[PDB]
């Protein structure tokens, strides 16, 4: 809801429009070009930006995910947790490796289980388990 | 329906290239009267107004103010039997 | 030879 | 850098022909009638930040000049902008309807979006609970508040004429408005 | 220094003579190597004299379409005065490009406006109807003239009519009427013209034009 | 831009042009004959013309 | 290489005859009709009826031999309409796509020196 | 002018292939490996049916092509083509 | 105190080449493609 | 070659090899590492069955890695260079080096130089092309001036003329396999004689080199553990340590270091070497240090299009920042930018992977797992 609001020379007509009402008597009668469009506005956004910064492979939340379950302790990424914006909760949540043996997620309701236990932050930690499901 | 009858600057093509490609006019009108309207009810406002009255007022556009909470959703304004 |  | 009201931007380095100012680039926004109003700058990330007097604003990326993005807030002029200390918040505010926008140009999200009432407000009414405030002007537009945040929910504009009184239910869901375009 | 100062390339690109003999494999059959891996045309349009001074200054609109869309070779020819178009097989793609460009120059020849011609290259389905005053009733001396000035109109009123009202073109050469348009939108203003040579007077006529005008514009 | 225009009402465009400063002229004197003219930019600079 | 027949169109008013024969006329290799390609007597002399016949007689005329043609064209005539319509036009544009060379072409609508009485009466006729 | 092979086991078109000329003429080898196609322009075409290419493409014939004929046996390096 | 500016003289330049190339007299070529010779893709 | 064994049984369906009843079995390690380098080379899935380029490779009857190099080859008319590379390598070296003639007089050192300077103008990293060089300009020196030529340029006669019978061979091999015409191909000197590559033939050659060879590539120390080991301006290129892409690592990381070869073009160089480099083997006879036989050097980029073929390239999750917005088209589609890991994952730190620069990459989403499709 917070998204803001937004020929040929040779004419390919037939048909009635052109005069042609013998062809119609006898039965003769462009998304997938949007799509196609909207494909080279996918590259064309890609070329825009060439941030060439060295970056880190792993993010910190997904270390400290990693981290938690090797110590069985997620108190620092249940603490990062608490401190991110809920634009950056969102996008953590969602970015979750899905694929077998599903390590994160299982890691991520380790770490939502050791919330709940504390009885502090209650309404977060139910709240990121929703996020989960959905 | 109105039949013109002067010579059609567009020619004969052109017809056929617009017909590839509830009126403007009509609705360019309705923008000037509500213009007019407007400008005629403050000036008679301010003559018959005790206080002050003040004077009334591509690329993607925000909307600053919105009918509805931003958090709410469309398909929870719909009632069951509207469904 | 070229390559040479 | 040097910005002009009506739209170029220079680059000045201290260069060699013994060694004086020169501008060395100069970059122009083509808006076609729109007018430079209120620029800032971010050195450290370096962001250019230029509201112009049609209404709309530009993100770009100095000394490339690479346009961030563009955006409208409506028809009237930008009158300040501001940036934050990290550079992720863009603060626009337009005098004329009273419009306060933060913008967070990194996700593209909105952490302040508000409008107030361009006339006085004529009537205001609690909530039942207190919890909410809602306050009705001149103009013939509602305006639902919150208490405890003090930013407006939603705004009502079926009315066409000053909303002379606003009243809730004991019960509280439902509000009430009375107005001199001669409905209720 | 300005005085107010304080105090690999990687690469962008990615991996993404007919032998004369036989093999035979093990069914006995024989496998052999692979072998080595528009026509010339023209037609003739000839030009009436009082069009001469028309092509000319219509010329260096003319020549473009033809060579740059159609691909066509254009020459007038002055010793003959016609127009000679020629299909160059090296570079001519359509088939039908040099019948589509003789139609073309036909209709200027004929007395249609430049841009109305162009319709002929535009589109496909594009045709030219033409008869004579005499072939619907034999008229002479003034009544063939009131004829002729019935189907034009006051200031050509009447024509801009019919050809705003029927989407095609009308040439009004003397008595030789010339209706350029789709098949069935030239029928339509063909009854027109033949009512009009007919007697019927404009003011009738022009009624017609409005009830089928707005068919037109619904279908 | 450093430059003296020179305009008469009837005509949509500069008679004369003029380049009296490497930035913008602040000042233009011109004598009773209309045979002198003194300009000054804000460079200082000051330049007498025979016009 | 290069057998030239004679395609002779007839565009009525009411029908097109699109005719190949040999060089002398007397031998005749395909005659097609608008009317052998249509379901309703109206669509006969459309525009599309002539194109169906034209490349039905230009697919015979690769068959026999025939690599050229020679087009005469012509109207009605006699004391009706002297100039062939657009089903004809449509049949010649036809030929032209369908990769028959196109040699000559000619009009040789029968034209009265002159002419009997015309079928309307003084009144006139096509209403 | 479009030869088609079609595979009578799988019950597909498995081959199709664009030729120069209408042709009224085709031959196949005893050996069921060799198609010749016919033009009415005089150009012959053999083509290996299994694989679905080109092998000969002569061009010397006048007239259309009325007849064509294959001779050639298994293990054989003699084949012609008539 | 010290002046920085654009460069006005070649500013003031480009103006009277401009001023200069739209007084002078212009040789306009007339020549029409087609009318005699043939033209298009080959030639 | 053992991953000729593990290839075949694949391509035959037999899905369980360690515990296959062999009359004479390979060793488990050895045929386990079959196992890894066939997943390397694209020609084993991730569940270790048999690709569509795995089926090609078992038709072929070399050793897989040279089946797979001659496979990728068939790309801007490079198939002759990659086929003289490929007997080059299969014959042996004909470069006949300054130790073995006891020059390391200096007039003929000085000669020797000349000799390999014309030779070296291809590229100035890369050996592989110093061998293409020699191989392909053999072919415009005819038969009188053979003997000539090998004395001048002090190579081996009969390994020269063995390449060259090889080529014939091998290209009969690649063009019966690749070309419609599989068994009707005939091959002819022509076909082998070819011209210099172009800059773009060059760079599209190192990443088919890379495709067969891409678990032989090692990174310069420096860049992977900086002052680890000193580094600086003086020091010689011999001296300059190396670490390959699966060497476990030891308690001190100066055992895992490998070197450049003498004789390599590299050593003459001068300025700082590449620090990604391509090895045909290792050799620790010699005991000044463990050495490598060089081929080439590649990129960050192409090294990743190489190895994201195989398994021994991972990628990260969407990046997010100053204009790294993640386009998505469909719930299984998007596009995003993705830091690629080569080699070991982080989480794995017995063997020593390491991270390419960031690209653009189109992911499609399969079995819930976001697969790479191509880079942008
Ligand atoms: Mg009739």
């Amino acid at each position: 809801r917070s998204k803001p609001k937004e020929l040929p020379f040779f004419l390919q007509l037939s048909g009635e429009k052109v005069g042609d009402e013998a062809s119609v008597r006898e039965g003769i009668a462009h998304r997938r070009d949007q799509e196609a469009q909207k494909k080279l506005d996918a590259e064309e956004q890609m070329n825009k930006f060439k941030v060439t910064g060295r970056l880190g492979f792993e993010s910190h939340f997904t270390k400290q995910l990693r981290e938690g379950s090797q110590s069985k302790d997620y108190s620092s990424l249940l603490a990062t947790l608490i401190n991110f914006s809920p634009a950056a909760v969102d996008l953590e949540i969602r970015s979750l490796n899905s694929f077998e043996p599903f390590d994160e997620i299982v890691w991520f309701i380790d770490a939502l289980t050791q919330g709940l236990k504390s009885n502090k932050n209650f309404e977060l930690y139910e709240t990121f388990m929703s996020l989960l499901f959905k | 329906f109105e039949l013109s009858d002067v010579k059609s600057s567009k020619s004969l093509a052109e017809i056929y290239e617009d017909d590839y490609t509830l009126s403007e006019e009509l609705q360019k009108a309705h923008s000037e009267i509500s213009e007019l309207y407007a400008n005629l009810v403050y000036k008679l406002d301010v003559l018959s107004s005790v206080h002050f009255v003040p004077k009334p007022a591509e690329t993607p556009t925000i909307s600053m103010e919105d009918a509805q909470p931003l958090y709410m959703s469309n398909a929870s304004s719909l009632a069951p039997q509207e469904i | 030879n070229p390559w040479l | 850098y040097t910005v002009s009201k009506d739209g170029a931007v220079f680059v000045w380095e201290f260069t060699k022909r013994k060694y004086s100012w020169r501008i060395t680039k100069k970059h122009f926004f083509y808006a076609n009638q729109a007018k430079v109003k209120c620029v800032t700058f971010h050195p450290a990330t370096r962001l250019l930040a230029v509201g112009f007097t049609s209404g709309e604003f530009r993100l770009y990326d100095l000394p490339d000049f690479t346009l961030i993005q563009q955006l409208s807030m409506g028809q009237n002029p930008v009158n300040t902008v501001s940036v934050n200390q990290t550079g992720e918040w863009l603060a626009f505010g337009s005098s004329k309807l009273g419009q306060l926008l933060v913008y967070e140009w990194q996700s593209e999200s909105y952490i302040l979006k508000q409008q107030g009432h361009f006339d006085s407000t004529n009537s205001l009414a609690y909530s039942p609970d207190g919890s909410r405030v809602v306050t009705a002007s001149e103009d013939g537009k509602i305006k639902v508040w919150d208490i405890t945040s003090g930013f407006c929910l939603a705004t009502f504009e079926e009315h066409t004429s000053s909303v002379t009184a606003v009243q809730f239910a004991k019960r509280g869901q439902v509000m009430f408005s009375s107005s001199l375009d001669g409905t209720v | 220094v300005a005085p107010t100062a304080l105090k690999d390339d990687d690469d962008d690109v990615l991996l993404d003579h007919e032998s004369k003999t036989v093999v035979v494999d093990d069914q006995g059959k024989p496998r052999f190597t692979s072998a080595s891996k528009i026509k010339f045309e023209s037609r003739k349009i000839m030009v009436p004299p009082h069009r001469m001074t028309p092509l000319r200054n219509s010329w260096t609109k003319i020549y473009p379409p033809l060579v740059e869309h159609l691909k066509l070779q254009v020459r007038m020819n002055l010793k003959t005065k016609s127009v000679e178009l020629r299909t160059n097989p090296k570079f001519t793609t359509d088939p039908g490009a040099l019948q589509k460009g003789a139609d073309f120059i036909k209709a200027f020849t004929l007395g249609f406006d430049l841009d109305d011609s162009i319709a002929l290259l535009r589109l496909d389905d594009l045709y030219i109807e033409t008869f004579e005053v005499k072939d619907v009733k034999t008229l002479t001396g003034d009544h063939l003239s009131r004829a002729i000035g019935r189907i034009a109109g006051k200031d050509g009123k009447t024509k801009f009519a019919i050809e705003n009202a029927t989407r095609t073109r009308i040439v009004l050469a003397d008595s030789k009427i010339h209706i350029l348009g789709g098949f069935t939108h030239i029928r339509m203003a063909r009854e027109s013209v033949v009512s009009l040579i007919l007697g019927s007077p404009p003011g009738k006529v022009y009624g017609n034009l409005r009830t089928v005008a707005s068919r037109l514009k619904e279908r | 831009n450093g430059t003296v225009s020179l305009w008469s009402p009837s005509m949509p465009e500069p008679l004369v042009k003029l380049l009296s400063a490497r930035g913008p002229v602040n000042s233009i004197a011109i004598d009773r004959s209309g045979y002198y003219m003194a300009t000054t930019g804000a460079d200082r600079s000051m330049k007498i013309w025979d016009i | 290489s290069q057998v030239f027949g004679v395609a002779r169109i007839y565009a009525s008013f009411n029908d097109t005859f699109v005719h190949v024969t040999d060089l002398s006329g007397k031998e005749t290799i395909a005659r097609v009709t608008g009317g052998m390609k249509v379901k309703a007597d109206r669509d006969e002399s459309s525009p599309y009826a002539a194109m169906l016949a034209a490349q039905d007689v230009a697919a015979k005329c690769k068959e026999v031999g025939i690599t050229a043609v020679h087009v005469k064209i012509r109207a009605t005539g006699g004391t009706r309409t002297k100039t062939p319509g657009p089903g004809g036009q449509a049949a010649l544009r036809a030929l032209a796509r369908s990769g028959l060379r196109i040699g000559r072409i000619e009009d040789v609508t029968p034209v009265p020196s002159d002419s009997t009485r015309k079928k309307g009466g003084r009144r006139g006729r096509r209403l | 002018q479009l030869l088609k092979i079609f595979h009578l086991k799988t019950g597909k078109v498995v081959r199709s292939m664009k030729i120069s000329s209408p042709s009224y003429i085709l031959d196949a080898d005893s050996t069921s490996t060799l198609l010749a196609v016919g033009g009415t322009d005089g150009s012959i075409i053999v083509v290996d049916i299994e694989n679905g290419y080109i092998t000969h493409s002569f061009k010397g014939h006048g007239g259309t092509i009325s007849s064509l004929k294959f001779y050639g046996q298994l293990n054989s390096k003699i084949w012609l083509l008539a | 105190e010290a002046f920085a500016g654009d460069d006005v003289v070649a500013e003031f330049q480009e103006e009277k080449k401009r001023v200069i190339d739209d007084e002078d007299d212009k040789e306009v070529d007339t020549t029409l493609p087609g009318w005699g010779e043939w033209a298009g893709a080959g030639s | 070659p053992v991953e000729s064994i593990v290839l075949q049984m694949k391509s035959m369906a037999i899905h369980n090899i360690i515990n296959f009843p062999f009359p004479t079995p390979p060793d488990r390690v050895a045929l386990s590492k079959a196992i890894q380098l066939l997943q390397y080379l694209g020609a084993l899935d991730n569940k270790e069955m048999i690709t569509e380029d795995g089926k090609k490779m078992s038709l072929f009857p070399l050793s897989p890695r040279f089946s797979k190099m001659l496979l990728v080859s068939d790309e801007k008319a490079c198939l002759p260079y990659i086929v003289a590379i490929v007997s080059a390598l299969s014959v042996g070296d004909p470069f006949i080096n300054e130790f073995e003639l006891g020059i390391n007089k200096k007039e003929l050192r000085s000669k020797f130089y000349k000799s390999r300077s014309q030779f070296s103008k291809l590229d100035k990293f890369s050996d592989v092309f110093r061998l293409l060089s020699v191989v392909s300009a053999m072919d415009y020196v005819p038969k009188e001036q053979k003997e000539i030529f090998m004395k001048k340029n002090f190579l081996r006669g009969k390994l020269m003329e063995e390449i060259v019978k090889l080529r014939k061979q091998l290209m009969y091999i690649i063009k019966s396999n690749t070309s419609k015409e599989n068994i009707a191909v005939v091959i002819r000197n022509e076909d082998l004689k070819s011209d210099i590559p172009s800059v773009i033939q060059i760079k599209l050659l190192k990443q088919m080199i890379c495709a067969g060879f891409v678990d032989h590539v090692a990174v310069r120390a420096d860049v992977l553990f900086p002052d680890d080991a000193k580094i600086t301006n003086r020091t010689s290129i011999i001296n300059i340590p190396y670490i390959p892409v699966l060497a476990t690592r030891t308690p001190n990381i100066e055992d895992c270091f490998v070197y450049i070869h003498p004789t390599s073009i590299l050593n003459n160089l001068g300025e700082m070497p590449p620090k990604y480099m391509l090895y045909y083997s290792l050799h620790l006879g010699g005991n000044n240090k463990t050495r490598m036989n060089t081929l080439c050097d590649i990129a960050s980029t192409p090294l990743a299009n190489i190895a994201r073929k195989g398994l021994l390239l991972t990628y990260s999750k969407p990046l997010t920042g100053q204009g790294l917005k993640t386009v998505n088209l469909s719930p299984t589609e998007r596009y995003c930018y993705v830091v690629p890991r080569f080699g070991s994952t982080v989480d794995n730190d017995l063997k020593i992977g390491w991270d390419l620069n960031p690209i653009a990459v189109h992911q499609k989403k399969q079995k819930g797992q976001w697969t790479v499709i191509k880079f942008i």
